[PDB]
């Protein structure tokens, strides 16, 4: 009741005690890189409906797309062809996944089931949730850090279909997650304006960051392991930390009203892409909110985004069945 | 309720480093790896598939 | 080599694009529905109805309801203060950004439940009510035609010619004869003809 | 002197009114890739059959009435007459196949999106451009129309490049030209306007308490009424000049057939009423 | 964070309920009150638009109460004129989950928790 209202004030005093300066003040440094732009180098016109989420492969070529038409097309970003075209049980999928060994593709959406495919037939249908799924990632070839909408990030085992650790307790719908480069801890943005980093080893919360005013759509992670950025439905992309526990910047302009749909960093972390909702996707510079390119294109949405393992060419999805590759 | 009161104590027994040193590592990572940034640095047309 | 690898995938690029175009003539002929408050497929005179459902998902609908923005008709089944909490749902589907161009079908519930309990108004503008005609009793048709007027009181303030409400009073032939009216009135508003 | 000097700009406005309005249907369909639906391939045949007229018929039709002598000579006036029929029998037949595309969408609404794809929208423009070529390059080049009082005095001799049809070429081709597109495009717009005055009578039964039918009869007068006005008297004179001679008048076959060449000037202003075209034009 | 505190308190008297909004911008959020009598589920009571235009109500609390947001002190006020014995309910000050919208899904169950309790009003 009232016995826990004073313990939170010990954190708000401590998190403001470590606020020595700002990123906006200590970056009196070299100039921004000017207006950058990218032209659509490919166009993967194969789908029939909206692309809700894709995932660029670990091979830096073979991306996997997942649309609401029932298709899971394992594309090819080099010869534009289609290596496979996997049909699905239920017509909706909201996320797809790619193993780092390049030999597994996981996909599953509003049908409450994370299915496992091996690049054509099913392998294991890891049911057990009581909500829609929102993001699936691979740790190794037998372990996935799934999200849900039932307030619970889980961790299945593809051998014998068991839930090893249930990262429970978020008081709201969970949305897209990410993964550290060390693959031992993962953040989870959710519909409570709270990006709560968990821990795979222990199996509970390690921190909890709150800097948003509305629900969180998608999230990313920094390419070293000491930060992560988060986009929400109020046209903002806040950049948090892990050793200072406070947000540093807020990437927002005056005119933008539409909410963020997907966020992913570059290879060196300097360029923070952001898939907006007003039919384009900006390129925010991570040390100063310069907005160094409008990067137009699609005419319905920018529903998902993803950068390669080598940082070569991003792949903004859409809601009119067109992927585009930008280098 | 009775479980949230024990959960903030497990977040209060963790030290932290100030922003001027915790954001000094992100500056050292966005500057040293600038030679291997194919989106920031425009690669030549002889290798850009 | 560099001559068999291009034919390694072009035999798979042209065995798949000859299959997707044989599946494109099935997705284009399936009409998606949504029985808003587990899939089912029925047909009526050789057209495929891909009627969805939401039964297992929780009661917080703001992120699996923008996943249904290509559906042609949201079957908004409602009952006859249960109405007021089930009208702000319809108030929010209408004024939404992604479900804006989706013409809602509305099914009021069993009319004997509004006929047994009258022989309880919960609204201020129910006493001064001038009832319309073409019903059956005047003590029942004055009550049934109020929520059928209240649900249509919002549907004309943001109609804009794109999406209308098509209220009924309860059967697959009554959706087939109304899903045709959605397709005809969609093709007519783009011709600058309606 | 001054009468032909005033026509040297107004008839040379028609050539510029075409190519400044019928490149906004070419360079705004093959560019934006969003409005490239199946029903905007038919309209692409309304700016390609249009550009044959505005670049190879309408400018060359000005030099025939400015200098009053065909400088190109023979073996071209059997082709300029054969390229003018091809740009008229296809600019009218496409107006049918756009309208039958509309009539099948409304009066058969469940079997249009899944039985008319982009793999048979180049069959039903090929089958139209082969009917418009069958009455333009087959009779007017193999000389099936050369019939004779003055039809053999100037049609094959020297520098008398005009139109002298036979007693059956101006009847059996002016049925395929106009009067077959006036049975199909009147039966289409009497089973489509019967629908557009039924939904406006079924909306106002469950909605109409919270005439306005001048929306329907405005875009059925700038579609159906601008086509049976600019091409109707020009294809009612062509059946009279062969069957009789009482309507010759020397400038009601030239300055009255020219009012059909401005029917193609409004076709990028009428069939571009979709809202996807209105946004794509401001960027150019 | 998003702190939604509440304040304020014989059938037929009067009551005035005040709140706060610390953490977000208050100029562009479609705030609304939601009450729940004990034993039953949550109901709807009121609404406030982004400027003070579309002041809606429910069926039974129509005309009696009067609500106006301030938009200057991050506060909205629910003036309860001529209260009733059927208003024995706890009054949660809800929130509209997206800036610049015209829809609200803020009626349902306990899927939001980071908010003050809301004062108990009994008759
Ligand atoms: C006078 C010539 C140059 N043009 C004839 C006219 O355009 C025409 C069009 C279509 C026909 O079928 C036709 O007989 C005549």
């Amino acid at each position: 009741r009232q016995e826990a209202e004073q313990l939170k004030n010990q954190i708000r005093d401590a998190r403001k005690a470590c606020a020595d300066a700002t990123l906006s003040q200590i970056t009196n440094n070299i100039d921004p890189v000017g207006r950058i732009q990218m032209r659509t180098r490919r166009t993967l016109r194969g789908h029939l409906a909206k692309i809700y989420a894709m995932h660029w492969g670990t091979d830096s070529r073979l991306l996997v797309s997942a649309s609401q038409d029932g298709k899971l097309i394992i594309w090819d970003s080099y010869t534009t062809n289609k290596v496979h075209a996997i049909p699905l049980r239920s017509s909706w999928v909201m996320t797809c996944a790619y193993a780092p060994s390049g030999n597994y593709v996981a996909c599953g959406g509003l049908d409450n089931i994370c299915s496992i495919y091996n690049l054509v037939r099913v392998s294991r249908e890891l049911a057990g949730h009581t909500g829609y799924l929102s993001c699936c990632r691979f740790l190794d070839d037998n372990q996935i850090v799934t999200s849900s909408g039932d307030t619970t990030c889980a961790l299945w085992d593809i051998e014998t279909g068991q839930q090893t650790t249930t990262f429970t307790g978020h008081t709201g719908d969970v949305m897209s997650l990410s993964l550290a480069p060390d693959t031992r801890l993962f953040v989870s943005g959710a519909c409570d304006a709270s990006a709560k980093l968990w821990d795979v080893r222990e199996g509970m919360c390690r921190q909890t960051f709150t800097g948003h005013e509305s629900d969180i759509n998608a999230i990313c992670f920094f390419p070293n392991g000491n930060a992560f950025a988060t986009g929400s439905d109020d046209a903002t992309c806040r950049l948090f930390d892990l050793r200072a526990d406070q947000e540093l910047m807020t990437y927002s302009h005056d005119n933008i009203i539409c909410g963020i749909t997907s966020v992913s960093f570059s290879k060196s972390g300097r360029l923070l892409l952001a898939g907006y909702d007003d039919f384009n996707c900006n390129v925010w510079d991570a040390l100063k909110a310069d907005r160094a390119g409008v990067l137009a294109g699609h005419d319905n949405r920018v529903s998902c985004l993803g950068v390669t393992d080598d940082g070569m060419a991003v792949a903004t999805g859409s809601w009119d069945s067109f992927l585009k590759i930008w280098n | 309720a009775r479980k949230l009161v024990e959960q903030l104590k497990m977040e209060a027994n963790i030290d932290r480093i100030k922003v001027s040193k915790a954001a000094a590592d992100l500056m050292a990572y966005c500057e040293a790896h600038a030679k291997e940034d194919p989106l920031l640095t425009p690669v030549p047309a002889s290798e850009n598939p | 080599d560099q001559r068999n690898e291009e034919k390694a995938q072009r035999e798979a690029n042209k065995k798949i694009e000859k299959q997707l175009q044989k599946d494109k003539q099935v997705y284009r002929a399936t009409h998606r529905l949504l029985l808003l408050g587990f899939e089912t497929k029925f047909q009526v005179d050789k057209v495929n109805f891909h009627m969805f459902d939401v039964g297992g998902q929780r009661d917080e609908r703001r992120k699996w309801i923008q996943c249904f923005n290509d559906v042609t008709a949201i079957i908004f089944v409602v009952a006859s203060n249960r109405l007021q909490e089930a009208l702000n749902l319809f108030k929010s589907i209408w004024n939404n950004r992604w479900l804006r161009t989706i013409s809602v079908i509305l099914f009021l519930n069993k009319q004997d439940l509004l006929a047994e309990k009258v022989l309880e108004d919960y609204f201020p503008e129910f006493a001064r009510y001038t009832t319309p005609e073409d019903a059956e009793d005047p003590r029942v048709t004055r009550a049934k035609y109020f929520i059928r007027d209240e649900f249509l009181r919002i549907s004309t303030a943001s109609g804009d010619g794109r999406h209308y409400c098509y209220p009924h009073f309860t059967n697959i032939r009554r959706v087939f004869n109304d899903c045709r009216d959605i397709i005809q009135r969609m093709h007519l508003r783009q011709y600058e003809l309606l | 002197e001054v009468w032909v000097v005033g026509m040297g700009i107004v008839m040379s406005l028609i050539v510029l009114a075409i190519v400044f309005g019928n490149v906004l249907v070419i360079t705004a369909i093959a560019k934006f890739e969003r409005l490239q639906t199946v029903t905007n391939y038919f309209i692409t045949s309304l700016a390609v059959a249009d550009l044959v007229m505005g670049l190879a018929v309408v400018p060359f039709g000005a030099a025939h009435i400015l200098t009053k002598t065909w400088t190109f000579g023979n073996f071209w006036c059997e082709f300029w007459t054969s390229i003018d029929v091809l740009c008229v029998t296809a600019s009218i037949w496409t107006l049918v196949v756009i309208a039958v595309d509309r009539y099948f969408a409304i009066t058969s609404p469940f079997k249009y999106q899944s039985l008319l794809t982009k793999n048979k929208a180049r069959v039903i423009i090929l089958m139209v451009w082969i009917v418009s070529g069958l009455t333009s390059f087959l009779p007017i080049q193999m000389h099936w129309y050369r019939a004779h009082q003055e039809a053999i005095n100037c049609y094959a001799e020297e520098t008398c490049c005009d139109f002298f049809t036979n007693q059956a070429y101006a009847i059996a081709s002016s049925i395929v030209s106009f009067y077959v597109p006036l049975v199909i495009m009147v039966f289409v717009y009497s089973r489509v306007f019967q629908e557009a005055k039924r939904q406006l009578q079924k909306i106002d039964k469950s909605e109409g308490r919270f005439l306005k039918e001048h929306k329907a009869l405005k875009t059925l007068g700038i579609i159906m009424g601008t086509f049976t006005l600019a091409w109707l008297p020009f294809f009612i004179v062509n059946i009279v000049h062969v069957i009789q001679d009482n309507l010759i008048r020397k400038e009601v076959y030239i300055l009255l057939n020219w009012i059909g060449y401005v029917n193609s000037g409004f076709n990028p202003l009428i069939y571009s009423r979709s809202p996807d075209f209105r946004i794509a034009f401001q960027e150019l | 964070q998003v702190q939604l505190q509440e304040s304020g308190g014989q059938p037929g008297g009067s009551l005035r309920l005040s709140c706060a909004a610390s953490g977000f911008t208050f100029s562009n959020y479609k705030m609304n009150w939601v009450r729940q009598a004990p034993g039953k589920g949550l109901e709807w009571v009121s609404d406030i638009s982004q400027s003070g235009a579309s002041i809606s109500y429910t069926g039974s609390v129509k005309g009696r109460f009067t609500i106006s947001r301030d938009n200057a002190k991050n506060t909205l006020y629910l003036q309860m004129n001529s209260l009733k014995p059927e208003d024995t309910a706890v009054y949660y000050c809800a929130r509209c989950p997206a800036p610049f919208t015209r829809d609200c899904f803020d009626v349902t169950s306990t899927t939001y928790a980071y908010r003050g309790q809301g004062t108990q009003v009994t008759v």
